[PDB]
This record gives structure tokens, C-alpha cells and sequence, in this order.
């Protein structure tokens, strides 16, 4: 029961293969489900349910409200590279924000901006305040919190009008967003010297979270193991490995632990 | 859906 | 800008068996600007028929980005994801390990 809804901006000074001047992904529970950018200038589903309980009218309004936005970081890109005194190039304006729906029913709200890869300005939920990084971004967090009312907006969007959006979108995405996929799991030799690398890996998992680690008759190896970090597939999937070095004779001691929302009880794999 | 009337930098 | 450099996981969809089609996997996160090049490559050549998902970013601002092709893998071929990045001194090459 926990859920998310979340907003990417990147703007760019300087386009790129791949990298349109304006990007907008909003994400539900992680997973994409609006694009926008500058060279479409369109708001496209990225998953079947959203485009299947939307109208028109909804795709017209976020659509417009992205073109909006582009105009506004396009300005933000001047600004920002006169206010730091750059020189014209590359140079990244990004913000991340929406809201969470925790198990208990409370929430959290995200709202961070940053510019050329570094924090401009931060939401502290604790002080209700922007933390500004530096002088630039004082000047903005002034604007945004004592000339205007746009900080006040801000909290007003994360705290209701985010959630019942958030609302909505689970009820039209509770299938593909609570559907389960088990991993299909096998326990390889790699090469090494006199050293013997078992690498367990866990293919096609959903929802993400998994527990995978490396048991010696019985007995969690968590010193000895090393984990990659959970990666997707293509199909909204996920991916991850464990290894650990072994000497040879102990070879028949040797299980991997997978435990996953999807398996009754935490499967036990051996090469 | 997405926060409107955002506020230069 | 705060360059920071791409690591890269190589993968694939299913546990590879020779012969049998499957989707190969290049994950690439952590690389900051956003302008990268990514290539699928089978034995040093780019790949036929490759798709790239959309683009995002994580909390510390740099991006993350799959990149994704059907492949048929054999024990003779070789597959790499290769990555050209301006945190980089050079594109860096990454092998698929077959796991067969």
C-alpha cells in the first residue's frame, strides 16, 4: 500500500541526441506513465491504463501546462546563466517534486530544484522552507517566499491537490500496479583463480523490492557478499545479482536466498 | 496531474 | 556543470541459453550532463533494432537510462554496451557476460 506520484523537468541550454530542450515524466509507484518534451510538444500515455480512463480534456490541460513550464525554464536557463556568470554551453535546469500516500494514510511532499548538477533549492519538511544553496538561489527563494505566493502554492499543491491526484491514479492502475512476476533465478560459475565466484541472478521480478543474499549451510554470508543495485527491463521489470567467493571444496554449502512478493516461501537456488 | 503557474527562477 | 560519470549494468531480459532469443540490457546511471551516446554492440558492431526508454534522474540530479535490443545469443559472439561520456577520458565498453 504505499504510493507515489512524481514529476521530472530537465531543461536544457543545449540540446542532444536524446536529450530534447524540455523533458517532462510524471511517474506513479516509479513507473512512467505521461511523457512530454519540447520537440513533440504533446503529452503521450506510457502505459494503457492511464490512457484508458483519460479524456481529451486531460491530456489538452497537462499538455498545456508542460508548454507552459518550457517557456518558464527556458527564461530560467537565461537567468540562471547570467546570475552565476557563465559562459554559454551546457548547462542543466532540473526539478523534481509530487507527493507520497504512506501505509498509515499521512503524507510526504517532494519539491528540489537543481541547476548544472548541483542543489539550488531544497524543501525541508521540517522548517516548511526552501534551503537555498547559495547567494543565486536566494534570490529565488525570496521571490518564491516573501515577494509572491509562490512557495505557499507550492505546499497547497503537494499536500491536496497532488494526493487526489494520486488517488485517482492508483484506482485506474491498481492491476498493473499490484500484479506480481517471479523471478527466474540461476546461480552461474564465473571465472576466477583458484578462487571459486558463484553469481546468483534473479531475472523478471515485480514489484521491485526483493531480498536476494547468499546463505553457507544455512547462514547468511552478508560480510562476503557484493550486490548489484535492482535495475528494470525493458516490460517494467527487474533485475539484480549477488556474488560471493567460495573456496572450492565448500562448494556444496552454498545457497541463494531470494525472498520476493511473489514466492509463497523464500526459494533457496544452488548452482 | 502537473503544478501550474510556476514562478521564474 | 558537476560532471559525474555513468555506471553500467549489462544483463539480459531472461537466463540465456545459446541459440535462443532474448533481450539484451545495458543499464547506465549515475552520468551527469544528460548528453550521452550508448551503443549496443555484437562483436564491436552496433546492433540492429535497439530502443532507449525514457530518461530520468534520481535525487542527487544525475540521470539514469535503459537501453534495450532482441538478441540471439551464441557462444561464439561477443555483446558489449559501449558508453561515450564527457565524465569519461574514453568511451568505456562493458561486456555481457553469457552466465549460460
Amino acid at each position: 500500500e504505499p504510493h507515489s506520484l512524481r514529476y521530472f523537468y530537465t531543461a536544457v541550454s543545449d540540446p542532444s541526441p536524446g536529450v530534447p530542450q524540455y523533458v517532462a515524466v510524471g511517474y506513479v509507484d516509479g513507473e512512467a506513465f505521461t511523457y512530454y518534451d519540447s520537440e513533440t510538444r504533446r503529452t503521450e500515455p506510457r502505459v494503457d491504463w492511464i490512457a484508458a480512463n483519460m479524456d481529451q480534456q486531460y491530456w489538452d490541460m497537462v499538455t498545456e501546462i508542460f508548454q507552459n513550464t518550457e517557456q518558464i525554464y527556458r527564461i530560467n536557463l537565461d537567468t540562471l546563466r547570467e546570475r552565476y556568470n557563465q559562459s554559454r554551453g551546457s548547462h542543466t535546469r532540473q526539478w523534481m517534486y509530487g507527493c507520497d500516500l504512506l501505509e498509515d494514510s499521512s503524507i510526504r511532499g517532494f519539491d528540489q530544484h537543481g541547476y548544472d548538477g548541483k542543489d539550488f533549492l531544497t524543501f525541508d519538511k521540517d522548517a516548511m522552507t526552501y534551503t537555498a544553496a547559495d547567494a543565486g538561489a536566494q534570490i529565488t527563494k525570496r521571490k518564491w517566499e516573501q515577494e509572491g505566493t509562490f512557495a505557499e502554492r507550492m505546499k497547497f499543491y503537494l499536500e491536496n491537490t497532488c494526493i487526489e491526484w494520486l488517488r485517482k491514479y492508483v484506482s485506474y492502475g491498481k492491476d498493473v500496479l499490484e500484479r506480481r512476476e517471479r523471478p527466474e533465478v540461476r546461480v552461474s560459475r564465473m571465472e576466477a583463480d583458484k578462487i571459486l565466484t558463484l553469481s546468483c541472478r534473479a531475472h523478471g521480478f515485480y514489484p521491485r523490492p526483493i531480498s536476494i543474499s547468499w546463505l553457507k549451510d544455512g547462514m547468511v554470508q552478508e560480510q562476503e557478499t557484493q550486490r548489484g543495485s535492482t535495475v528494470p527491463n525493458s516490460d517494467g521489470t527487474y533485475h539484480v545479482w549477488a556474488t560471493i567467493d567460495v573456496l572450492p571444496g565448500d562448494w556444496d554449502k552454498y545457497q541463494c536466498r531470494v525472498e520476493h512478493a511473489s514466492l509463497p516461501q523464500p526459494g533457496l537456488f544452488s548452482w | 496531474g502537473p503544478a501550474k503557474g510556476i514562478e521564474y527562477d | 556543470q558537476a560532471k559525474a560519470a555513468p555506471k553500467v549494468q549489462v544483463y539480459s531480459r531472461h537466463p540465456a541459453t545459446a541459440g535462443t532469443e532474448n533481450i539484451l540490457n545495458c543499464y547506465v546511471e549515475g552520468f551527469h550532463p544528460p548528453k550521452i551516446d550508448i551503443a549496443l554492440l555484437k562483436n564491436g558492431e552496433p546492433m540492429k533494432d535497439v530502443k532507449y526508454n525514457d530518461m530520468s534522474f534520481g535525487d542527487d540530479w544525475t540521470f539514469q537510462r535503459l537501453v534495450y535490443a532482441p538478441f540471439t545469443p551464441t557462444k561464439s559472439d561477443v555483446y558489449t554496451c559501449r558508453v561515450d561520456h564527457e565524465a569519461f577520458t574514453e568511451p568505456q565498453s562493458f561486456r555481457w557476460e553469457p552466465d549460460f
